[PDB]
């Protein structure tokens, strides 16, 4: 029922990932500014940059993540980008706003320049794991296991990530058994959701490309992150 | 990658 050696891994991802936050100037701004489509672009656009600083400090201090060759860390980083920051904007959605501050969040996406040909299934991701009701733990270990995936593109060493990704599907797994037995497939949802997730990668670089073409603006970080020149 | 290696660094 979770090894000690598992124990202590799960303690460290989970004081990893909650040292994270969104801070408050940013959720101010979701009730506050106006609902234009300028004004709610903006916003996006800061969650994004605070999705991918967090998306780093998480990254930066995975077990093993310092003894990767220097290139696969950042080619890890960059294939995870999306997928992780989906699924953290689903924990945010779900579950680190207050009441009414989710259709609001939500009324800024829905007019922020996304067809909805994004919008659908980005919300009907967020409907499906709030139904889930989806642990923090759930959340912080899917997060690790995307974003050691040995599946991106441009891994030297792909051995060496699935090394680091092992261990956090078997405590997953084990997490799954203890904590849901009257669930036996829970474990394999988890990972249905994983490859919902991988959808997205093909929907943002779309939704980017249509921002593109309306010049609007993105930061450095989120440049340089999606190579976006 | 001189801001990623930066972030990662830092
Ligand atoms: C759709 C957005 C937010 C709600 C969460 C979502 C839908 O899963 C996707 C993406 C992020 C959220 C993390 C905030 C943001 O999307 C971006 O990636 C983005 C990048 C550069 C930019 O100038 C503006 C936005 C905006």
């Amino acid at each position: 029922e979770l090894t000690p050696d598992q124990q202590t891994l799960l303690h460290f991802i989970m004081d990893s990932y909650n040292k994270q936050r969104m801070p408050q100037e940013i959720t101010n701004k979701i009730l506050k500014e106006e609902f234009s489509a300028e004004e709610n672009f903006l916003i996006l656009t800061e969650m994004a940059t605070n999705h991918v600083q967090v998306l780093v400090e998480f990254t930066k201090k995975l077990p093993g993540f310092q003894t990767l060759d220097h290139e696969d860390q950042i080619a890890l980083l960059k294939g995870s980008a999306v997928e992780a920051m989906f699924l953290r904007s689903a924990e945010i959605f779900n579950k680190k706003l207050p009441s009414g501050h989710s259709d609001l969040l939500e009324e800024r996406i829905r007019n922020s320049g996304i067809s909805d040909e994004y919008i659908t299934p980005m919300f009907s991701f967020y409907k499906s794991i709030g139904e889930l009701k989806m642990t923090q733990e759930e959340y912080a270990l899917l997060t690790a296991i995307v974003i050691l995936s040995p599946d991106r593109q441009y891994i030297k060493d792909r051995e060496a990530v699935e090394k680091l990704q092992e261990p956090l599907l078997d405590v997953l797994q084990k997490l799954c058994k203890i904590h849901q037995p009257e669930n036996p497939q829970h474990f394999a949802c988890l990972l249905g959701r994983l490859t919902e997730l991988r959808t997205f990668n093909h929907h943002h670089a779309e939704m980017l490309m249509s921002w593109r073409v309306n010049d609007h603006k993105f930061t450095p970080l989120l440049c340089e992150i999606w190579d976006v020149q | 990658n001189a801001l990623l290696r930066y972030l990662l660094d830092k």
